[PDB]
This record gives C-alpha cells, structure tokens and sequence, in this order.
C-alpha cells in the first residue's frame, strides 16, 4: 500500500532514527524519474479500452476458449474476464506512478492464487494475454517507461502461478 | 504520499486519477529538489531548536516547572524534550512527503485517550509545537518556510 | 489492511424458515479499524470465531497504512 | 456464564434437581456477595488510574517499546491501551458474575491467534498484566484480591 | 439471572455498572437466603404438587386420556406427569436465578411448534401448569405465593 | 444449481453441437417419469407436517441424548431438530422434481459439514433419521417413487458424512 | 427449466410448490412433445433462417457493411455467422426448457460490456434479432408463432 | 431516579415491570427518608465542604494555581470553586434519587471535550472530586456514608 | 496420567453414577480410531530423527535465531533445543494412544511455561518450531491419520502461549 | 487401561514403543468391544446382584446384624448394601478398562483402615464381595465370566 | 548458573504416618544439568512445578557457563 515514497520512512522508524544521507539518495533516485514516469500515465489514461481490445484480440477472440467448452464461452464469464483485464491495467498505472510492487499485492493479487483454481479457470491463457498486453504498452507509452512499468507487470506474474 | 493520498482517492471511485492530480504530481516532483534543503536544514538544527522551545513553552506555561507538574524531573523534564524531538523528526518525513499522509497515522490518530492516559496537558504541546513553528519559519527563505510551516499548522489544529 | 475471519454463530430468540447458512456461518473480509466493532458484535450473540489471520498483510508496519 | 447461571446449567446437565451437594455453593456466592459489589465500586472509580500505573512500570517506560516494536507508533499504543479499559472492564465482568465463562469468549475468543497476524509480542503482554494485578489488589485488599487472583490470571494462561 | 441482566447492559454501552445497579444486586444477596430456601421445600414436594396436578388437569380436560387424544394409555399419561414434571424442574432455579431467563432457554422459545408438532393441544399443557399453580403456592406458606407464583406467570402467558 | 432438464442442455452446449436424438432422449427420458413425480410431490407437501413426527418417533422419540444430559434436551435445539427434518426434506422434494444432486450441493450441503463440528451437535444421530424417514415416505408414495427418492436422501448422508 | 425457477420462487418464501404451480409443471410435461418438434424445425432449418435474415439485416443497416466498421468484409461478416448461430442456437434451448434460463445463463448480462469491448452497437444486432423474428414465424404455425414467439420477446428486451 | 431507570430497562424490551424490580422500587421508598438526612448533611455543611476540599485540591496537585495555568488569579481561581459548587448540587441530587441518573443528565455527558475546549485537565478534576471524597464522608456515620460513598466515585471513575 | 476410557471413568464418576449410555458411545468412537492409530504411531517412531530434521529445515536453520547472536548460535544450546524438540513428538505418540490431552497436561505443561521465559527462549519461535511440525507429520503418516495429531499440537502452543 | 502401562513403561526407558507392545494396545482395543457387553448385564441387573448377595452375608456372618454389630441397624443395613454397591461400581469400570488400574485409582489402599476408623470388620465386606462374586457370574455365561471373575476375586487380596 | 523452583508434590502411593511436609512443599535450589531430570522426575510423579524462580540464572548470557 505504501509507494517508494514512504518505503524510505518506514525502514526510517524501524530503525527509529532520522533518515541519512543514503537514505535520502534513495528518496531522490524518485525525483529523477518521477516527471517521466507521469508522462506515461498520461497516455496510459486515455487508450485504456484500446489495450484491452486488441490484446483479446491478438490471440484470445477467435480461441478454443471463446468457442463452445472453454472459459469464454457465455457472455457472463466473458463478462469476468475482460474486467480482469483492467483491472490489471489500472492496477498497473498504480504500481508504476507510486515505484512499489506493494499496492496490488492486497488489493489484486490477494486472492488470486485460488480464486482462478477454485472457479476453473485457466491462468495460462491470462499469462499469454498480459506478456502481449506488456509488449503494447511500451510501444504506446514510449520503451523509456515501457520498461519500468514492466517489473511491476512481471511482478503480476510472479504472484499469478 | 502524495501519490499514495490520490492513489487511494481514485480507487475510491474506481478509475483512472485525474488531469487536475496530473498538474499535482508533475509540480511536487520539479519542486522536490529544494525539498530536500528544508529537511537538511533540520539536521544541523536538531539540538538548536528543541533546546530553545522547551523552554519557552516552561515560560509560556511555567505550571510545568513547579513540583506537581508533568515534566519535573530529570527523567521527567526528559520526558517531553525528547517527544519534542519526536515531532520534529515526525515532519521532517512530511517536508518531503508533501502532505499529511505520513504524520497523521504515526502522530496524531491517538493522542487525546493517550495524553489523558499519560496526564500531560494537551495545550501544553499544542502551544509547545506553536514554539517550534516560529523559529523554523526564521532560518529558512520565507517562502520555502511557508510551504513548510503549513504542517506545524496541521500539527497544531489537530491536537485540540 | 484488513483481515480474513471466520465464525459460526447461532441465533437464540426465533427459529428461521429460510436457511441461514451463510449468517450461521462466516467468512468474510473486514478492514482494520471495523475490526475493533466487528469483532465485539460477535461476542453480544455469542458466537465463536476460529481463524483470523489477515490477508492484506504486512504486519507491524507503521507507515503506509 | 453468571456464576448463579453456570450451576443451574450444570443441574441440568446433571439433569437432577438442585441438591445440597450445589445448594451450599450458591451459599458460597451469596457469603462473599456482600462484598462482591463493595469490591466492584472501588475498581470502578479508580478505572483508568490504574492503566497510568499499570503500564507506567510495567513496561511503559521500555525502550523496546519506543523505537521500533508493535506498541510504539501513536496509534498503536492508544489502540493497545484502549484494551487495557477492556481487560480491565471484563475483569470487573468476571468477578460480578463470579465466573471465568463471560471471560473465556468475549475478550478470549480468538485473540491468540489474532495477536499473533498482528505481530503482538505475546509475554510483553503477559508481563504487563501479571503486576498490573497487583496494583489494583493494593486498593482493594488483598482479601479482595484473592477473588481477582483467579480471574485476571485466566486471560493471560488463556492467552498463552 | 438478575446479575446477567445488569452487566450485558452495561457491556451494550461500553460503561462501567451503576451504582442503582449494584444495589440491586446487593439486595439480590441478601435476599438470597430467603429466595433459596423456597426451593428447598419446592425439592421436598416434588412428588406432591404433581399427583394431583393432572387430577385437575384430566377431571376438567378429559380429552386427552379419552379415545382421541394425545395422551391416550397409561403409557403416555406416564410420559405427561412427567413432561409437568420437566416444568417442575424448570421452576425450582427460577427461584434462584431470581427472574425467568433460565425458564426463557429451556422452556418458552420452542414450546408452541413442539407440542404441535406432536400432536398435543398447547392450551391443556397450559392448563396443566395454572392448576399447578394451585396446588403449590397452597402448598407453601402464604408470603411467598407471590415470590414463587411470580414465575408461574410467564410459565402461564408463554404457552397460553 | 443445475435441473437435470439444464444438465442434459448443458452438456449438448459445452460441446456447442445441437440437440441430437440422444439428447432429445434425455427430455424424453424425464418426460415419461414426468407424471408420477409431479403427483409423488403433492402427497409429500400436504404429509410433510405429518411425516415429520414418525421420523423421530422411529429414531429419537426416546433415546440416549434426548433426555437430560444430552443434546436435543432444551427444547429450543428440539426446534432445530425439527427444522433441520424440515429442511432436508422440503430440499429432497425440490431434488426430486428437478432430478439433481446440484441443487442439494448449492443449498443444503454448501457448507454443512463444518458448522456441524463447533457447534457441538451430534451428526451420526442425524444420519440415521434421514434414513429412518426413508421407510416412512415410501410407505405412502407408493413403492414406485419411494426408490427414486432414496438416491437424494443417500447422497445428504453421504455428503454429511 | 419451467421446474428450476419455480423452485427459486419458492425457495425465497420458504414454502411448497404451490397445487396452482403444480398444474402448470404438470401441463408442461404433456406439452413436452409439442415443443420438442418445432425446436428440431429450427435445429433442421437453421441454415436458412440466419442466412436470409443476415440479409434483412443489411438491407435494414448498411452501416456495418460498410468499411471502416466493425464487422467488415468476407471474414467479419462470416463473424457474423459465428454470432448469430448462438442466438438461434439458444432460443430453441429456450423452448425445450420452457422458460428463459438458458438465455439469461449464456447471453444476457454480459452483452453490454461484450459489444462494447467489440464495438459494436447493440441496437444493430439487435434488429437483426427482431427482422429474424419476422422470418422465423414464416416457419411456424399459426398456433406456434404466439409460443416460439414469446422466448423471442425476451431476447429483443434484453437487448434493448 | 431509580423509578426512571427501572421503567425504561422494562420499556427497552417492551414489558411490563418483573416483581424482582418491584422490591427494588418499595425497599427503595420506605428507606427514602434515610436518604434525605444524608442530603441534609450536604447542604447543611455545603460551605464546610467546599473549603476543606480545595485545599488539598492544591497540595496533591499544587500547580493548578501556578501561572501558566487556568486556575492562576482571583477571578480564575474562583470558576474552579464555582464549578466545585456545581458538582455537589449534583450528588445531593444523586443520593435522594436511588439512580446516578440526574447526573448523568447534568454533569457527566460533555465533560470529555467541553473541559479541554476550556483548558481544566480531567486529571486535575478527577483529584478534585477525590479529595472531595475524603471528606463527604468523613462528615457521616459510616454505615450512612458507605453508601453516601458509592455516588460521587461513579464520577471520578467518569472522569478517569 | 489419563486416558480416554479412564476419561469417561473419572468425569463420570465425579457424579459418581454408573456408565452412561450416551457415553459408552464414545468408547466406540474411541474404537473406530483405535486401529489407525498404531498404524499411526509405527510411522511417526520410525522416522523420528529426521521429522525433526525436516521440521527445523522448514523455518528454523536459516532465520535469524541461529544466524549468531540468538541463543541458537551456541551447539550446546542448539543440541538441547534440538533435545527439547525430541520431547515434544515423543510425548505427541502418546497422545493418541491415551485418546486426551491429560497426558500433556500432566507432564509436558508442568512447567515448562515458567522455565521457558526463565531463560528466555523465543516463545513464538518455539511455536514456529512446532507449527512446522504439525504439517510434517500429516504429510507422512495421512490425512486422516494427522487429523488426530494436530488436535495435540496445538494444545502445545496454546498451553504454551 | 494396559495403555497407560505401556505409556509409563516406556517413558520410564524414554524411548517410544515396541512393536510388541503396539500390537499388544490394539487387541486391547477390539477387546473392549467384548466388555461393554459384560457391563451392561452388570449396569442392567446391578438392582439384582446386591440385595441377596448381601443376605448371604448376613446368613454366614450374623455378628453384624446382631446388636453389638456395626452394620445393625436399617439405617446401617441401607448404607451397607450402598456400601456393597460402590464395589460394584468399581468392577464396572474394571471390566471395561481391562485391568486393576481403575479400582487401583478410586478404591483399595485405604480399605484396612477405612472400617478401622468405621469400626466394621474387614473380613465381612471380604465375604461380601465373595457372595457378590458368586451371584454376578450367575447371570454371566460360562466363557465370559471369567473376564469379569478375575476382578472379583483381586478385590479380596485387599480385603484380605 | 543454576536454577531455584518451587514445587508441590502428592504421594497417592502410599498412607504415610510420618511428617512430609518437607517433601510436599520443598522449595529448592537446583543446578542446570540436574533439572531437566528432575522435573521429569517430578512429571511422572505427579507433581506441580508453581514457580520456577530465576536469580542464580543470569539469562541469555551464551558463554561464561
Ligand atoms: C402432558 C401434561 C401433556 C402431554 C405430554 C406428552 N409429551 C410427550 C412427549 C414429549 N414431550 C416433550 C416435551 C418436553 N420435553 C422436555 O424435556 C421439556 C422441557 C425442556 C418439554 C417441554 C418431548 C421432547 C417429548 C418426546 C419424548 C421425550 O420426553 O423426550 C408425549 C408422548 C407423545 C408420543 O408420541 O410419544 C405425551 C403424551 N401431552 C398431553 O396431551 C398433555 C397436554
Ligand atoms: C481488482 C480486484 C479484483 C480481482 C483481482 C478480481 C478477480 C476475479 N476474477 C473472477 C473471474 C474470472 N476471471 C476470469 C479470467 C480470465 N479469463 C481467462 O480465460 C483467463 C484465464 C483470464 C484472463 C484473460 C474468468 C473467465 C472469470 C469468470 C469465472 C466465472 O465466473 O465462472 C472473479 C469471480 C467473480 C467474477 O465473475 O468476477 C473474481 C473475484 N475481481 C476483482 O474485482
Ligand atoms: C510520538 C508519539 C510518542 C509519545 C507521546 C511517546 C511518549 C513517552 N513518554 C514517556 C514518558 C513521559 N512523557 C511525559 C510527558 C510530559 N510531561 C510533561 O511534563 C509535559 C507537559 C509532557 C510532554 C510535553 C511524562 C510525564 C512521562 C512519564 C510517564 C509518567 O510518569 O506519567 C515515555 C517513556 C520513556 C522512554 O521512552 O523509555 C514514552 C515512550 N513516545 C512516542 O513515541
Ligand atoms: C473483549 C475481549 C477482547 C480484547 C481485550 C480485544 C483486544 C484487541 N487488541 C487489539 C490490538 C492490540 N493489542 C496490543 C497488545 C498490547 N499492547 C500493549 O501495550 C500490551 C503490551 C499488549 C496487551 C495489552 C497492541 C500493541 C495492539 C495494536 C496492534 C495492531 O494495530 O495490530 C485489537 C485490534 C485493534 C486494531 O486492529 O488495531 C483488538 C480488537 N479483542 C477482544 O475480543
Ligand atoms: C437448509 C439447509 C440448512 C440446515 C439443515 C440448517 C441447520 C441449522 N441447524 C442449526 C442448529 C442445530 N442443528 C441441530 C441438528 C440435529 N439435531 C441433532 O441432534 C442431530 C445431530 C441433527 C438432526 C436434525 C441441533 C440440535 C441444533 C441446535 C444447536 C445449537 O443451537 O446449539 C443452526 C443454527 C441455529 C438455527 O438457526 O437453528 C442452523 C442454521 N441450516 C441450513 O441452512
Ligand atoms: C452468444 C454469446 C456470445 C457472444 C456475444 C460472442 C462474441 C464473440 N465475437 C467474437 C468476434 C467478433 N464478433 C463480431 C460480431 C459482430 N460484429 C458485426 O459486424 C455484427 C453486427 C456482429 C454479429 C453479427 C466481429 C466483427 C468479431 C471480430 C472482431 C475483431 O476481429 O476485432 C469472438 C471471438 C471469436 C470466437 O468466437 O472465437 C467472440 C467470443 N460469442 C458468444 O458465444
Ligand atoms: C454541573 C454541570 C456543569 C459543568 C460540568 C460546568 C463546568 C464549567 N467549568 C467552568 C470553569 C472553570 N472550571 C475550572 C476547573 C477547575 N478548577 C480547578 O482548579 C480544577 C483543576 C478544576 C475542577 C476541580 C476553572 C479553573 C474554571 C475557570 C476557567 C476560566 O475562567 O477560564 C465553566 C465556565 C465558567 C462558569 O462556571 O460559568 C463551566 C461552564 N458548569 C456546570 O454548571
Ligand atoms: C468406591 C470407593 C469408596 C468407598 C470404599 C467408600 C466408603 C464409605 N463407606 C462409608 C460408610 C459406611 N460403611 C459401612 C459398612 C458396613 N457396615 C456393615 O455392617 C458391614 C460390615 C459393612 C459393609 C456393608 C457403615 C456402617 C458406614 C457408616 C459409618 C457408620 O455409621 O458407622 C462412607 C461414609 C458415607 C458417605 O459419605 O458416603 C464412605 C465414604 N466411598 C467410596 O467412594
Ligand atoms: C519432557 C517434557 C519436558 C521438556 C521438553 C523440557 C524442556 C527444557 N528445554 C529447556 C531449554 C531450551 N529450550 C530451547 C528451545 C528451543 N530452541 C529452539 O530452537 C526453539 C526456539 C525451541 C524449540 C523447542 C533452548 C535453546 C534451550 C536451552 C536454553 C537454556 O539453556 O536455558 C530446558 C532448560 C534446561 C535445558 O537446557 O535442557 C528444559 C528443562 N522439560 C521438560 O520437562
């Protein structure tokens, strides 16, 4: 929940004493990159619904998932589905704005090691539809954001499977 | 911080944050680097101001330095000098941090069934913060004291 | 933060028609500081609570909320 | 369980009628009743006096209770202390019913395995409540204090 | 019980007892001697007040031990004396809980679908139970009719 | 939940193929039973406030838990084990004329096995009045849908085993 | 089914399938056969009734033929008849069950945010849907045009 | 008035008033006249009360009348006598009532914040209504004053 | 020093009746786990030493009490908490076969709350010692199997707790 | 029963158990299906067993029903065949326990000086429980009373 | 480095006419290596370890015996 801003006041007051000069190198390391890692959330703001249209469909539109069986079949797991999607994506914009892995932790990655596995469904094909979902963003928001954002993308994955 | 007040305010109402928090979090990171001077200039005056403050809220208030009061004593008159040092070093975090985020919840959510169940009088710190906001106000450039003096003033109208 | 409780609890004044399994028994996510009210609203219809452990994380921080 | 109540509920879980066997142990509450409520009008009007004192030696003045450790932010020690009231009231709640079965659920329902995703060090709290046992003993006698001997021991051997 | 009445209704407002309260239960204990010796010579008379209390019940409802009721053979009106016998059992520590609530567990809350659903008229049960009435409080003496014919009347106004 | 008439549409439709003449057998298949189990229903609502005292008068009528010192022994709880007669026997009923375990998983057995445990109530004595209560509803819907019924009461003690 | 909903509407009440329910789930099954046959009319001339139809949805709104569209071309308009086989697909699973259940378990709730993350406008699809009605019925009965007709109605209102 | 609390405990759960509160109402009156001449020593020794209290107001805290403080003046110092009058008006009221109930409507409600939007520290009250306390009932028997003592500790145990 | 058939004696014969019926049930559910329960405690004696030394790898050989500094830095500190642990599942053996924790009470609660911060050992790492315990055992001996066994664990903790 | 035996027998070695001694606990076990059928023709007829078995005491040792005896008396006699009962209760936990351990817990260390202090003779309640031997295994079969003989007769070693 | 407790212990094995009043409520000093056996000794006698005192301990203290 907290950002990179006060990861350094944290660690100041388990240690009780005022943050040193190191500590404030790491504070500052934000503020070189904290007016470029807003310009992708300018971008990222506006095209939302387009990332999560094309990246159904590059491969998740005409599926074996989408066809009668599968996990997309009705509307109304559909319906779950793409709602995941972004989800993913804004909870994305609130990792990358913030330089913390932490925020979508409890608020996004609490459940869903066995939310997917309780309901039956598959995790495999949401893993293939956010590595092209990162590789659209990097080009749509520049490959200087592209790459930051992405370590929180992959931090996703990381707690996914 | 300041990322983290509006963070939680547009998942509030589930959406992306706004352009007018666009032009927010574009002006605190162009600003930060002279706001990282004020914290710095608290460094060097951490014993310079406490040593002052303490004893001008025992001359604004000298029911304190009577025996039957709350700081008497060498451990007890040590007592508030260092929980002065505390609200110090409690918002220099919020000089840089930019709002109020930081101080709130490790400084002011319980005070007031603490201090009652400390018995110290809470007008006393919160005209002994009131002392720490003057000087502080004096070594730096005014209008970067201005900016800074507003959280001794988040401090002072949230005690009572 | 918030935690993840479970508890089974009865009701004692009236016998029910509808099932009432989900409001015999719980498990439900509640915040923080609903967890110092919620908690004692148990103990006034008596019911007893098992597993408690919070789900949101991060214990003894102090900052970040 | 209101100790009148829990042996009434034992005759019916015996399923006889109230014999002499019971008989003298509702004599046995009725004997020190009349002190009872003589004992609970002291720990009443000195309440909150006591967490002052309770803590103030305890542990109050430890260190690894200022720096960096559970109970040391200012929210989480007027949180702690709000409990202090509670164990404190129940405690009272405990010694009016003369039963440990009000205590063993309300305050004591799932609190060793809450304490615990809190973080909570589990003997400090402990070593808090031993010897604020005996501070409100000190008023209202040691005769007084067998009876809350029993039952403000039952909280922390449940807890452990 | 009269102290459980008292101290979930302080715990409800999160408040300390009342002294107008705790002299309520401080007449509870000196009135403990005279409430549980009722008890006493209602457990002396537990095989009396029963005899002929279906003696009243069945000269004035015969229906029952006719051909067509419930408690049709000496099988089941042996069962009968013995259910009035469950509410004898009920009433003899409703003279020392000091009030109803332990008749209002074990008594009252499942009574009116029970007996429907096995076949007996709840109002012959109820009768059962006001010509009891009776033959009990004539059965002690005359001061104590209105302690222990109290709980009589919600044994009476339940059912009937 | 899940009606035997939605299972055998469902079953057609996670493979998205039509309804053949195997698939139309299986309405056919509920349609010629059809008859009797609509009437089986009718004598066990208006028997079912009757029925329900013979189950425990051929089971728990007099027994080790129901007198003084056991439990079933407050007559509140005696409510309970009434009701719980009356549950199991109201969602039979729905099992039957749907044709289903589904809905018994969705109502009745969704969490019933755990609740059971803490509050320390006897499950083995509920056991056999489910199976106490099989002889007395095939006594008076006749021998025909007294078997049908069986399969749906076994698969609540199984499922509360 | 005609069963499975009459069972949720009288579960929420608590009650038994009412005897003016009960003829309605009795009348069903003896009509089984009737509807049985003018569902495989739709399971044999499904071919027909979309491929005509999809033409009086063009001629009706050219606008998705046109380029720059959303269902644009040989392929997309082939996605076209990859859509519209599930709706004439679903409406004879409407018949067969006699109610609506599997329409609103498949394609109901979700099509607001399906068309809308495929871009296309609902209302378009949806007088497809209602000019395939018009051409169904040239199929039907005069008798069956009300009944096969009516799981029909649903699906134009869930649209719009 | 213990006739007040007693109606609205029976008006909460919408009965009427048990006979084991019908005792309390009777014995309650019949000892009524003992209560009056308890009150009578109050207002007959008001001014003697009144003076031997705040003395030692000012010796377990002696601060209060330092400057820094409220009670620091003539004028300053005689709202704190003035609000000493208004606390033992109340408890005479409370001691003829049976209930605490006319100070709870009076004195207890607000006192939490409207004391330190004032700037008098509880802790410093709650002494002063103890030092009352040794006095109050030094001026009665002790059989009268045990229960003349068990009014005026609700409120310090209101304060702390 | 108790066991559940000398349980039922002694809490009955606190009344001092005969033997209830309801009660003598409980024999026969002792009897129903009785025949597992050797099969149980054969596997748990077998591999004794290394349910140990698969216990203390799960969270206790690479933490913070015995990277130096801890009182588990010293060998012979270690050897014995090593000694201490052995005790513990020896004990737990028995459990099962008296069928009530009395034979915990009795002897490994005598003391060992008070001798425990009288040298002040971590009280929750001890609880991490046996929380590690209590799933390594019901992964070798079965489900069922170490369903009995944590019922005897736990009242190690909280009665250490 | 022989579990705590095999307990105590290895934790006296510390060490776990012997396969010997495992397969030994668990034909224990099976066998205490075969007792409970034993106890409950003791449980079923312990109206019977006592009260000729204690007449034949009296027909072979009239010394205590003659005046000068101790058990003389109808007042004596009564607790005398209650006297006789508790054995019998004690061989009832002994049957289904398996061994001595049970009576070796409750009933027979203080027995020489249990009637010492009474003043009864020891060799009487020895005959007594040897008539009790002789009409329990009366009602037992041939194969089976011998299970239940051999706790009749340790009964006597401590008697005499 | 050692250790003082306090304990109480009852003797249901045999009636013992002498005093045991010393043996019931020995409190006493023991060292460190004895102990560990002799509240086993204790255990499986049927005692009850009431407090195990501390002063002679010096705790924590790794090395220096
Ligand atoms: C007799 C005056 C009335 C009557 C009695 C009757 N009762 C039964 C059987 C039962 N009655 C109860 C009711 C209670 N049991 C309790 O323990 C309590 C107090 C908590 C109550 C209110 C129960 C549970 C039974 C079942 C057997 C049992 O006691 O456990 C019968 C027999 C009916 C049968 O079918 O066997 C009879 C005749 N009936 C009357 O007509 C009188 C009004
Ligand atoms: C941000 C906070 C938040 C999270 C984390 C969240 C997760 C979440 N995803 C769900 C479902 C779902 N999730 C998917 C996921 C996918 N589709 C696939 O085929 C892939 C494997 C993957 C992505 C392409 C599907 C198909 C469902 C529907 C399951 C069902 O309803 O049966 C559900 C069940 C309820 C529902 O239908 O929505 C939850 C709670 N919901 C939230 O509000
Ligand atoms: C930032 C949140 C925070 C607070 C509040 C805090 C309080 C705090 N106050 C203490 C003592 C104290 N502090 C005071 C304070 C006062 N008495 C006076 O004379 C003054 C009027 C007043 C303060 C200005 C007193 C009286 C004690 C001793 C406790 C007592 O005996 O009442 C101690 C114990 C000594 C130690 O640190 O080991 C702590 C931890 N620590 C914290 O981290
Ligand atoms: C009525 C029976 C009952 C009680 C008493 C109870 C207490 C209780 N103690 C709490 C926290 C706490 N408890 C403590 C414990 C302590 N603080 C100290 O100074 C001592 C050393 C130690 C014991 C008093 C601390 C430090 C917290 C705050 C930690 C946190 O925020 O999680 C909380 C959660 C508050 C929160 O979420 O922050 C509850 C509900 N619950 C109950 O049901
Ligand atoms: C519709 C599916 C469904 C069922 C059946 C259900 C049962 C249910 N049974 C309950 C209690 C109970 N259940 C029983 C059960 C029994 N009596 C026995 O002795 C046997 C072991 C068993 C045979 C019926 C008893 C005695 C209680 C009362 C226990 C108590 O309140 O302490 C309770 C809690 C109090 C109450 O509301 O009555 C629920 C919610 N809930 C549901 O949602
Ligand atoms: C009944 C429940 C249901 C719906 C709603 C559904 C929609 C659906 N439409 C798809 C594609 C599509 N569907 C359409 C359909 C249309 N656009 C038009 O021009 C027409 C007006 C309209 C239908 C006649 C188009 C154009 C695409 C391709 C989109 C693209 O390639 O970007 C796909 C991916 C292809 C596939 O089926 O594997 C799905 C799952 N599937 C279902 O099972
Ligand atoms: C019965 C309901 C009731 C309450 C609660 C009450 C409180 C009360 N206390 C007051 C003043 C005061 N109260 C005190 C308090 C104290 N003096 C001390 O030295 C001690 C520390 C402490 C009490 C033991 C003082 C010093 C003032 C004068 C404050 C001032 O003039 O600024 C005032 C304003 C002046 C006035 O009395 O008109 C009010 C209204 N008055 C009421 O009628
Ligand atoms: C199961 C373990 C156990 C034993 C052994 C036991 C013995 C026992 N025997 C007693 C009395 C007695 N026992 C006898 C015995 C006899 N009178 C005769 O004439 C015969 C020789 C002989 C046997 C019939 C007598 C006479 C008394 C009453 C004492 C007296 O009035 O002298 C009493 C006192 C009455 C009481 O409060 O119960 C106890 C406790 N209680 C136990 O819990
Ligand atoms: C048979 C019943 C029984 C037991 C088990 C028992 C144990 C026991 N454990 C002890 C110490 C100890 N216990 C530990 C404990 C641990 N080390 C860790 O890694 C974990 C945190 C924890 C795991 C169990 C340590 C390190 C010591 C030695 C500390 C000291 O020397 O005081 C001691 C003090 C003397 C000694 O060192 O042996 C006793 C008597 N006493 C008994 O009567």
């Amino acid at each position: 929940m907290q950002d990179a801003i006060t990861s350094v006041i944290n660690s100041s007051d388990v240690q009780g004493k005022y943050l040193d000069a190191s500590a404030i190198q790491k504070l500052k390391a934000y503020f070189a990159t904290g007016e470029l890692r807003v310009r992708a959330a300018t971008t990222i703001s506006a095209n939302a619904a387009n990332i999560v249209k094309e990246a159904v469909a590059k491969s998740l539109l005409y599926s074996d998932i989408t066809r009668p069986g599968g996990n997309m079949y009705t509307t109304r797991r559909y319906a779950a589905c793409i709602r995941d999607l972004d989800y993913y994506l804004r909870y994305a914009t609130y990792a990358m704005l913030a330089g913390d892995p932490s925020i979508l932790d409890e608020r996004v990655l609490n459940g869903l090691k066995e939310t997917y596995n309780s309901l039956g469904v598959p995790i495999g094909a949401t893993v293939q539809a956010i590595q092209a979902m990162k590789e659209v963003t990097a080009g749509l928001v520049g490959a200087d954001a592209g790459k930051e954002m992405g370590i929180y993308f992959d931090y996703i994955c990381s707690g996914l499977s | 911080s300041i990322v983290t007040k509006s963070i939680v305010n547009a998942d509030a109402e589930a959406r992306y944050l706004s352009p007018g928090e666009l032009d927010r979090i574009k002006s605190f990171v162009t600003s930060g680097e002279r706001r990282v001077r004020i914290a710095e200039t608290m460094t060097g005056a951490r014993e310079r101001i406490i040593k002052e403050a303490g004893n001008q809220l025992f001359q604004k208030r000298p029911d304190v330095v009577s025996p039957g009061g709350n700081a008497y004593g060498e451990e007890m008159t040590a007592t508030c000098l260092r929980d002065l040092d505390y609200y110090l070093r409690l918002i220099t975090y919020g000089i840089v941090a930019g709002d109020v985020t930081p101080i709130e919840e490790i400084g002011v959510v319980g005070v007031r069934e603490m201090y009652k169940s400390l018995g110290t009088p809470i007008e006393a710190v919160a005209e002994g913060v009131r002392a720490m906001k003057s000087v502080a106000t004096s070594l730096l450039s005014g209008e970067d004291a201005a900016e800074a003096g507003a959280y001794f003033d988040y401090l002072i109208g949230a005690m009572s | 933060r918030s935690f993840k409780v479970t508890a089974c609890v009865p009701s004692q004044t009236r016998i029910r028609t509808q099932r009432e399994l989900q409001n015999t028994y719980f498990t439900k996510l509640v915040p923080y500081d609903n967890w110092f009210r919620e908690q004692q609203r148990i103990m006034k219809m008596g019911g007893k609570i098992v597993k408690v452990e919070l789900a949101t994380g991060k214990p003894g921080t102090n900052t970040g909320l």
